[PDB]
């Protein structure tokens, strides 16, 4: 049973702060690395982050280098990605996925949470 | 870093047709390409990885492949349960990009 | 032939420079032994090595041969006296040592010129017949304790022990060298194991004659000294104890591909990793290890740290073969850190191998090889003098190693080019081969597993096969090339003829309002090579906390804007070093002579028309904010070092005030300070070696016109050049200075006895009643009494001021107050029985100290300089104090001990510092009076005078 569970996504004003959590089930997160790619309603898909558990916490993107902060927690096997610094370019759909056992992989997505920023 | 483009922005084929969609590089990446596809509203599934290697679980028409800067996703026999958007990943340890996604619109 | 030898080696390659004469032979016991006569030696020196390590200790006693080592000096059965050993080379102006590698235990001593058969006599005995003593069992156990107890909150060895944790566990690889009291008293005999028993069953089954390598330096003939030697270790028992060998590997598969997430103590952030290879100590006739290791340390154009520079991520990189033990080694390649590069760590070992396949695809360069044999034999002709002490202990642990005809050329010269060894050690370094560690506080709070010996937390992690992967696929780096041609190794040699004016001495030969030229030209070692020292004055470099932080990040960023260029220089033997002061900046140069200027010209250019990136400023201004709070993990006895040069140095800033003014250090105000710095200098110079007298003053008016065209430097005026003063302590004063140590348990102090201002008669009294306490200060406070290991007493030279200082590291409170002065009361009695055949004995020793010739450049250039700085330029100072010393009687050092050091003294002036630990607050010892507590330094130099500056010559 290996799924990946996104939260914590809802609504936020412009310069507002949110916290998402990719609850991981099946296997524990440092055994491989954990990716944040988001989706806006529209568009295609775009990569935001990711996270190797291990350890070489933090590889972002040009994109939200800066604005966002990504963790993790080993003994809750959970991923974490606060948000700060929020514009209405960040509004979309936030999918939440391991990295297969190879060099390019992301085989296991989650439902992913929607991220709304506006009044 | 390194930025994906696309092949065909959308298509049309029919219920036995060859589809081949191609993502192209701008520098050079060994094999560490992937493939999705993703049925609108749900998560992407992967379907290629190391640009060649076949997933477990994906049905065998799709076939990838790769000529220094270019991959291409062969699905022999498009079918109702392949058609959706797919698009390709790049996977270094540089920022990961996407393409801008192929829509494959069946025609009956 | 004699029967007691084997075989005579009378052959020994020999540098063409090295006027000494060998002579290596093998005794029919086994024992390897080379003899040096040197003729015009001050100091006769011997070696052994006992090829038995801390790996053979028994697994219930951990760190029984390091327990050994310190067991040989408390007595044999024919010098049974306990400091016998010790204090005869007291009196013979000697020292000795030792230490318990993994494969050696390696003993050495120097003596007098003179008298070398008395102290090898008793330095043989260790190995024939060791009394072991219970009585010395019981205590010096305590001094064991206390070598760990200073070492366990140290970064260097915790990381060097967690190393051991991670392998096999029952390889001896894993086993505990130094060993605390609890494995060596409180273990064995909560088990029933006699420990002295023991140390008998390991002395007479391991020290045996075939595992044993002797080197003597004297001035008595080579025949003279093989009849000494096999006189004294001829007898010495064989018993054919087997090579131990260990060729299986500690790390196999079940710990491969792992990480290690460590906690330090200090705030430091490194990377570590590690690719175990095969014993590689046969193969040195082309030494693949080095040949890899020169060009992953490499650190010029292209090279693979020069590339981690433009990313921000690491500072510094070490990267070559590591001596494991006999059967395995490792390659090692550490680098620092960034604030940034903790974070990208997996990209790091990727450009890493993105490195290695560079390597392996233009496959092996000749060119390299040969290279490093041009490099090698040059710089092995021109071989500095080594020290008698160090040259045999050295010599000792690699006779095991080598036949005794290339003992000399065997760390040096590389011989045969084997791109198929060097493919194989290339081989084996892949991902999947490797291991990792990350050395960071960023971990604390997520570590899972302790280690037992320093309590050291840290974490295990298997690396994702996915990372692996994606390192076994490492395409090439277009930043990463070869290292084009060394274009620093020195062409011409040269030695310059000796001039007709040349001068003993330095002499003063350019006196100018911005410079003053120390010149002396090499009339005693003739190598092609010169020390060109600087020290630039300015006031601004020591003003306030602020500019002496720019004072240090100006040239931190100064030595990284040159690292590409000067990495080169140092392959060839031409260092350079450049470091803030209190009263400027300090620049030395030394090494090979011909190509110098170059890199002397260079260094002033950018001295004065440096750029900065804001990029490495804010890099090198974290590194040195950490340096700045890392010294609170420093030991206590060098906290009551520290704090005692802030109380008598007229101004002085702390690393909490530097720390705090840190904040202030912005890149406009950084920008702004260099032409203010640059503004006035004054230029004290020595420039001493294989130059010329026009030379040395064409490369003065070298840095004088590129600072006056480049900075638009101006002279500087001699009332600013103000020297700091010590204070001047009032009579019969004890002042105490107490603050704790926030890491350690144990206590520091530093009792400081000021005497008065030096002069050859105030120098001499010290240095001779210092010589005298000298041995027993170390023999009552830690052998007898077992206070700590840290144990020193000797003179304190500080701006033109001195005293007799007392140095203890120590877990009991500073009791040791009450010892120190106990202790002296045991020394006075023992002046005025002190016969006087027995008081000139230390005469003759301090003498043969203090006209020690010095044997290398560099050490004569020092003490020089020594005389420049301290503005005293006494250069014959060797020569007019030991005629005075000579001339001192025993009742001129009681009447200099009661009126200046005894505690009912007229004259005493004492200051003590006290590093308390986190929770504290049968000689008989004297009365002490109350003391007056130092509660703010400020304050407290306020009230008291400051001593004048000694008056040149």
């Amino acid at each position: 049973e290996v799924q990946l569970v996104e939260s914590g996504g809802g609504l936020v004003q412009p310069g507002g702060s949110l916290r998402l959590s990719c609850a991981a089930s099946g296997f524990n997160i440092s055994s491989s690395s954990i990716h944040w790619v988001r989706q806006a309603p529209g568009k295609g898909l775009e990569w935001v982050a990711s996270i190797y558990s291990y350890s070489g916490s933090t590889y972002y993107a040009d994109s939200v280098k800066g604005r966002f902060t990504i963790s993790a927690d080993t003994s809750k096997n959970t991923a974490y990605l606060q948000m700060n610094s929020l514009r209405a370019e960040d509004t979309a759909v936030y999918y939440c996925a391991r990295h297969y056992s190879a060099v390019a992989g992301l085989d296991y997505w989650g439902q992913g949470t929607l991220v709304t920023v506006f009044n | 870093d390194i930025q994906m483009t696309q092949s065909p922005s959308s298509l049309s084929a029919s219920v036995g047709d060859r589809v081949t969609i191609t993502c192209r590089a701008s520098q050079s990446v060994s094999s560490a390409v992937a493939w999705y596809q993703q049925k609108p509203g749900k998560a992407p599934k992967l379907l290629i990885y190391s640009a060649s290697s076949l997933y477990s679980g994906v049905p065998s028409r799709f076939s990838g492949s790769r000529s220094g800067t270019d991959f291409t996703l062969t699905i022999s026999s498009l079918q109702p349960e392949d058609f959706a958007t797919y698009y390709c990943q790049q996977s270094y340890f540089n920022p990961i990009t996407f393409g801008q996604g192929t829509k494959v619109e069946i025609k009956r | 032939n004699n029967p007691a030898i084997k075989r005579i080696g009378n052959h020994i390659t020999k540098s063409p420079e090295d006027k000494r004469e060998y002579r290596g032979l093998e005794l029919a016991n086994g024992i390897k032994v080379l003899l040096i006569s040197d003729p015009t030696t001050d100091k006769s020196s011997a070696a052994l090595d006992v090829h038995i390590g801390s790996l053979s200790d028994p697994p219930n006693i951990a760190g029984l041969s390091h327990f050994l080592e310190h067991m040989l000096f408390l007595g044999t059965k024919k010098y049974p006296k306990e400091n016998e050993y010790s204090q005869f080379l007291s009196e013979h102006a000697g020292s000795s040592n030792a230490f318990t590698s993994g494969e050696h235990t390696n003993y050495y001593f120097d003596v007098s010129h003179e008298h070398l058969e008395g102290a090898l006599d008793r330095f043989a005995q260790f190995f024939l017949s060791p009394l072991f003593d219970e009585s010395a069992k019981d205590r010096e156990v305590n001094a064991v304790d206390s070598e760990h107890e200073k070492n366990v909150m140290n970064d260097a060895w915790r990381l060097f022990q967690l190393e051991k944790a991670t392998g096999n566990p029952k390889h001896p690889f894993s086993k505990f060298g130094t060993g605390n009291k609890y494995t060596l008293e409180t273990r064995p005999n909560q088990e029933g194991i006699d420990v002295r028993q023991e140390l008998l069953k390991f002395h007479s089954a391991y020290y045996s004659s075939n595992l044993m390598a002797v080197v003597v330096l004297g001035r008595e003939s080579l025949d003279d000294l093989t009849n000494l030697v096999v006189k004294l270790f001829s007898e010495v028992e064989n018993k054919n104890v087997p090579l131990p060998e260990f060729p299986e590997h500690p790390f196999q598969e079940e710990h491969l591909k792992q990480l290690y997430k460590i906690v330090p103590i200090k705030d430091i952030r490194n990377l570590y990793v590690t690719f175990p290879i095969p014993d590689l100590q046969k193969y040195y006739k082309s030494n693949p290890g080095h040949y890899l290791g020169h060009l992953i340390g490499h650190e010029g154009p292209g090279s693979l740290l020069s590339e981690l520079k433009s990313k921000g991520w690491v500072n510094t990189l070490v990267g070559g073969q590591k001596e494991g033990a006999r059967g395995f080694m490792f390659f090692i390649i550490n680098v620092d850190l960034t604030e940034e590069g903790l974070l990208h760590v997996e990209d790091i070992i990727l450009h890493m191998f993105q490195y290695i396949q560079k390597l392996r695809a233009e496959g092996p360069q000749e060119w390299v090889f040969q290279e490093l044999k041009d490099l090698n034999a040059v710089a092995f002709r021109f071989k500095d003098k080594e020290r008698p002490r160090g040259y045999t202990s050295k010599i000792a642990g690699i006779l095991h190693y080598y036949p005794l005809e290339e003992v000399l050329t065997a760390e040096y010269l590389l011989e045969e080019f084997r791109p198929d060894l060097i493919e194989m050690v290339l081989d084996k370094l892949r991902p999947e081969n490797v291991r990792v560690a990350i050395v960071s506080k960023s971990f604390e709070g997520k570590t899972d597993r302790t280690e037992e010996w320093y309590g050291t937390q840290y974490k295990q992690e298997a690396i994702p096969d996915e990372v692996i992967k994606k390192w076994q696929n490492a395409d090439l780096n277009g930043k990463f090339k070869l290292p084009t041609k060394n274009e620093f190794i020195p062409t011409n040699f040269e030695i310059l003829p000796l001039e007709k004016e040349a001068t003993p001495y330095p002499a003063l030969i350019k006196d100018t309002a911005m410079s003053k030229l120390w010149f002396k030209q090499d009339d005693k070692f003739f190598l092609p090579k010169a020390n060109l020292n600087f020290e630039f004055f300015s006031p601004f470099a020591y003003v306030d906390p602020l500019h002496s932080n720019m004072a240090y990040l100006y040239l931190e960023l100064l030595k990284d804007s040159l690292n590409e260029y000067a990495y080169a220089a140092e392959l060839a033997g031409l260092s350079y070093d450049l470091q803030n002061t209190i009263y400027g900046m300090y620049l030395s140069v030394k090494g090979y002579n011909d190509k110098q200027p170059i890199l002397l010209k260079k260094i002033i250019e950018k001295m004065a028309t440096f750029e900065i990136d804001e990029k490495r400023f804010e890099i090198i201004k974290e590194a040195y904010m950490r340096s700045l709070n890392n010294f609170r993990a420093e030991q206590p006895h060098q906290h009551a070092m520290y704090y005692l040069r802030l109380l008598m140095t007229e101004v002085a800033w702390t690393k909490d005030e530097l720390k705090e003014a840190l904040d202030d250090v912005t890149l406009p105000r950084l920008k702004a300070f260099i032409p203010q710095l640059l503004s006035r200098l004054h230029i004290e110079a020595l420039l001493h070696g294989n130059i010329t007298k026009q030379a040395a003053l064409g490369i003065m008016q070298m840095v004088e016109d590129t600072l006056i065209e480049h900075a638009h430097t101006k002279p500087l005026l001699p009332s600013q050049l103000v020297r700091y003063r010590e204070v001047q302590l009032p009579d019969r004063g004890w002042f105490v200075y107490q603050q704790r140590n926030e890491v350690h348990n144990n206590s520091g102090i530093e009792i400081y006895y000021q005497t008065d201002m030096q002069s050859t008669s105030e120098n001499m009294f010290l240095e001779l009643f210092a010589q005298i306490i000298s041995e027993p200060a170390f023999n009552t406070l830690r052998t007898k009494e077992q206070l700590g290991y840290i144990v020193f007493s000797g003179p304190r030279r500080a701006n033109g001021i001195q005293g007799l200082r007392f140095i203890i590291q120590s877990e009991k409170p500073p009791y040791l107050e009450s010892r120190v002065e106990a202790f002296l009361i045991t020394m006075e009695k023992s002046i005025e029985d002190m016969t006087e055949e027995a008081f000139q004995k230390h005469i003759q020793a301090l003498a043969i100290r203090r006209l020690d010739k010095p044997k290398k450049l560099s050490a004569e250039s020092a003490k020089y300089w020594g005389e420049i700085i301290s503005q005293q330029y006494n250069f014959d100072r060797d020569n007019t104090e030991v005629a005075y010393l000579k001339t001192l009687t025993k009742e001129d050092i009681i009447k200099f001990y009661k009126e200046m050091l005894a505690v009912d003294a007229p004259r005493r002036h004492k200051v003590s510092v006290h590093v308390l630990a986190r929770e504290m607050d049968l000689s008989q010892a004297p009365a002490l009076p109350q003391p007056e507590v130092i509660q703010n330094m400020t304050e407290f130099k306020r009230g008291l005078p400051l001593f004048p500056l000694v008056k040149p010559h």
